[PDB]
RNA sequence: UAACUGAAGAGUUUGAUCAUGGCUCAGAUUGAACGCUGGCGGCAGGCUUAACACAUGCAAGUCGAGCGGGGGAAGGUAGCUUGCUACCGGACCUAGCGGCGGACGGGUGAGUAAUGCUUAGGAAUCUGCCUAUUAGUGGGGGACAACAUCUCGAAAGGGAUGCUAAUACCGCAUACGUCCUACGGGAGAAAGCAGGGGAUCUUCGGACCUUGCGCUAAUAGAUGAGCCUAAGUCGGAUUAGCUAGUUGGUGGGGUAAAGGCCUACCAAGGCGACGAUCUGUAGCGGGUCUGAGAGGAUGAUCCGCCACACUGGGACUGAGACACGGCCCAGACUCCUACGGGAGGCAGCAGUGGGGAAUAUUGGACAAUGGGGGGAACCCUGAUCCAGCCAUGCCGCGUGUGUGAAGAAGGCCUUAUGGUUGUAAAGCACUUUAAGCGAGGAGGAGGCUACUCUAGUUAAUACCUAGGGAUAGUGGACGUUACUCGCAGAAUAAGCACCGGCUAACUCUGUGCCAGCAGCCGCGGUAAUACAGAGGGUGCGAGCGUUAAUCGGAUUUACUGGGCGUAAAGCGUGCGUAGGCGGCUUAUUAAGUCGGAUGUGAAAUCCCCGAGCUUAACUUGGGAAUUGCAUUCGAUACUGGUGAGCUAG
């Protein structure tokens, strides 16, 4: 009974995190074409599984930092 | 202040601003004699500290003067402190 | 408001007998100006008239039988295009629901004037509550009376009599001797005069 | 605390009371939690004069609201109806 | 049943014409303003500009049943210059301490393009008064206002010494819950007051019993608030790079609570063409106006959220404030002064000055609904309910009705004696709406007090609480109310715009490209239906016109719904990055797409059926609608992803 998100990792630089970028396609809300957008989140790794180019999926959570509020569930697809 | 019950709540607040910062200063004196204590390293003195500090705390977190939840952070924190000591 | 003045010129002006004088004498002998304009530059009837001049002379016509002005004739119009059925058969039945026009037609008033003058003052009873509103509609099984004051007036049976040389109408069912009759149902279009156009009214107001 | 009172809507001297479960320290005719009835003193004709829902009263009351004096006259009256 | 059903064109480029294309007009709407005119009622609305400066009054108090003092009226007994004096027991009042309230209610939209708002969710929180439940309320101590004395100052207000009460304050004791814990243990509260009473005692005046209001510790509920996430939320590239607590981690601090919120180290991260940074403008929503719809414009009055309180920076008290009528600091401004010293913040209600085209009374009552205090009696309340002013808007009503011609007079026109004003007027006969005078008269008031009885708790018939009955008092600002019944008399009551075409309504005098009119095309240079007056008419009518503003007509930014040979419009031509789109077969997935269910989408507003206002406006019951969002379960034709295959590109 939780939010949960399925993206692709585009970062793990930085200690215990991953940027996951979510893709969405919605309709124009005038010209009636679907269109692609996209939005990064910052996820939390306790053990730096993630890598760049993994499929992940992440669930809300409490914060952890400034810019953290989900949290690491599993890797679908590995890079 | 314009009227008469706002002058008398002013003078209250003053009595009561001083009556409370003796209070919240003894607190945070005592929580400092412990922090010398850790500091100093020896366990019998951090815990003769300890056990001196904690009665403090607990009437001051009684009467209202720090938050109970506030205490019982102290409290657990400097604990772990001391037991850090062995 | 309400309009003071000369009444056989409006007629004159319309072209046909709007019923503004009792009716003791015809309307021809009544005003010997019959076929003409009330202007100076007045001519007959036969007169180019465009689109627009037919549609608005036709509303003027019914205004000026009914004693309504143009605010409420538009209040009546937009409640009878709201109301679902026949636009033009709505607005005349919304007309002939008036309590002046009703105690017109139950006859105690030779003239809609004088009609609406015993009803403003307040010479005529609704179910048993002495109304003083023109306007107020009429609804199936209402009863008109006359109040006892106002019984015994030269002018009520003068009207009477009128009326009884007048058609008295079917859907009201009126005893003069009490002086007190009940409404029955709204007319229809059928029962309603031929000559009136509504049409033309609907499409000046529909633009 | 929660409280169970009137609020005026209506015309100029006639007015008409929706019985409302609310916060005490809101507006009269501002914010509230729940509408629970009516009252309608000059009420005539077919017009109904009170009308209250008596489960939610009593709820609301076990929950801890107090009934205004005016809206424990009408909820008397209302049980006394019924 | 019902909840909608909806789309018009015209004028103007030319000697004709068709097309293109601007400009202008006919509609609806307004918190409007101005000009002329003006009778009444009902319901609404009323500084849109200077978040400019403010005289004066009011807008927050209440509790003596928490406490000690201090007052001034009635009584009684004793003496007597005899109706005067001295004391004594009750009833009242409140400057001070203390409790609760003052964080609500009320005002405004300056700031704020996201720390805000809307929709949908979430975890790591606190919460006075209210409801339920559990364990208690034992015993001491030191102070400080008032008061007394001194002293400064005209005062207003200041400063200094000596006392005193408490539900003010602090130890000690005890602890069902509660906090910490190394699981052994350790730590932490509170206050009394009031009503009544059988028996007993009374060390002498209460103890004791009982019932209320209180106080302490805790767990739930309810309410309120704090925090987090996702999507959406106005322009500008003639603003392209921005960021070093900046992004993440660890130790520590800090908060009611997660968190760079803070700090010390470690790493080099984080945001940006899906618009970062910078910059202009702006409170947001429910809604309102317009439109066939899609869209466009807008955010007064009503409701929700946010922010602000002369301009900036802070904290205190408190459950809650970084507090409109509280405190501290800084700044500008204003006021009193006896030069010693002091005081203030209308964007609360009314009002003043100023600004402006323009927006009202220095009113009444707490009777009703609410809010604060109190056990109650009751007190406070510019919230509120009412009243005053204004045609500002909407709705309703009146200013009379019938008859009356061999067609009076007068006016205007004339082919000169007829036509028009016109049944119009006079005359005759009726009527009393509204306004005026007089007389009656609801409802907005449920209740409260007194009396009686019943049932609870108790030792009790007392007290308290909860009910019932009849009777009598008591309670309305509005208010001379709505409404009803009488009285006299047509008596008190009609204006404004227009008449060349668009566009319903035509002539005569005056003037001669003058005076003037004009939304556009255009009129006026001697017969002007276009200027001014008159006669006549037309459209509206207590209103009628003008100006301003929004949408429409405008398919004139074209998503619905336009174009680019010559009317405006294909880059001078290639290559190519991001992006957009993409051949055929097959398996799979279920992102797009479609369907079901559940939750939500506040109320008010719009629409439908009813109800009450003499009708209508208006008020109101119930529906319908809120075209959305989220979760979950399904479908697999098409698009997308993945695997395999093919050859027409
Ligand atoms: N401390 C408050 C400071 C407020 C503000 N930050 C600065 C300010 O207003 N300074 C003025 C200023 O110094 C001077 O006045 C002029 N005009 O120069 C002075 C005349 O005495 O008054 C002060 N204002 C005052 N307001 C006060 C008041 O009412 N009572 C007490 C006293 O503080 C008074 N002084």
């Amino acid at each position: 009974t939780v939010r949960t998100l399925t993206g692709k990792v585009v970062s793990d630089k930085m200690d215990k995190s991953i940027v996951v970028l979510i893709e969405r396609r919605v309709q124009h809300p005038l010209y009636g074409k679907s269109i692609r957008r996209s939005t990064k989140l910052h996820a939390h790794d306790e053990n730096n599984v993630a890598k760049i180019g993994d499929v992940v999926t992440i669930k809300e959570s409490r914060p952890i930092s400034k810019t953290k509020a989900w949290t690491l569930v599993e890797v679908v697809e590995a890079a | 202040a314009n009227s008469a019950q706002a002058k008398k709540r002013a003078r209250q607040n003053v009595k009561a601003r001083k009556h409370n910062a003796s209070l919240r200063s003894m607190v945070r004196t005592y929580i400092k004699r412990t922090l010398s204590a850790i500091a100093g390293g020896d366990y019998a003195v951090a815990t003769e500290a300890y056990k001196k500090a904690v009665p403090v705390i607990d009437r001051m977190a009684d009467k209202g003067i720090i938050h109970k939840n506030k205490a019982a952070r102290h409290k657990s924190r400097l604990n772990a402190q001391v037991k850090a000591l062995a | 408001a309400r309009y003071i003045g000369p009444k056989c010129k409006l007629s004159r002006r319309e072209g046909t007998d709007l019923q503004l004088k009792s009716g003791v004498k015809p309307f021809d002998v009544k005003t010997k100006k019959a076929n003409k304009a009330p202007g100076q530059h007045g001519q007959a009837r036969g007169g180019k008239q465009s689109e627009y001049s037919l549609q608005l002379r036709e509303k003027q016509k019914v205004r000026r039988i009914y004693g309504v002005l143009e605010r409420q004739f538009s209040n009546y119009y937009k409640e009878a295009a709201r109301v679902k059925g026949a636009t033009g058969e709505n607005l005349l039945k919304l007309l002939e629901s008036r309590l002046d026009n009703v105690v017109y037609r139950m006859g105690f008033g030779s003239t809609r004037a004088e009609a609406r003058q015993l009803v403003s003052h307040r010479s005529i009873t609704l179910n048993g509550r002495r109304v003083n509103i023109a306007s107020i509609q009429v609804k199936a099984g209402d009863v008109i009376a006359v109040h006892e004051g106002a019984k015994q007036q030269l002018r009520i049976k003068n009207a009477i009599e009128l009326a009884a040389q007048r058609g008295i109408p079917a859907w009201i069912e009126v005893d003069h001797s009490k002086l007190e009759g009940t409404f029955k149902a709204a007319p229809d279009r059928s029962d309603l005069p031929a000559e009136i156009n509504e049409s033309l009214i609907v499409e000046l107001y529909s633009k | 605390m929660v409280v169970i009172r009137l609020a005026r809507g209506g015309a100029k001297k006639r007015p008409f009371y929706q019985i409302v479960v609310t916060d005490s320290r809101n507006a009269r005719d501002g914010r509230f939690i729940e509408r629970i009835g009516f009252f309608n003193p000059t009420a005539q004709g077919q017009a109904e004069k009170l009308r209250l829902d008596a489960d939610r009263f009593a709820h609301w009351v076990s929950q801890g609201a107090q009934p205004s004096e005016r809206v424990a006259s009408l909820a008397a009256q209302a049980k006394k109806a019924t």
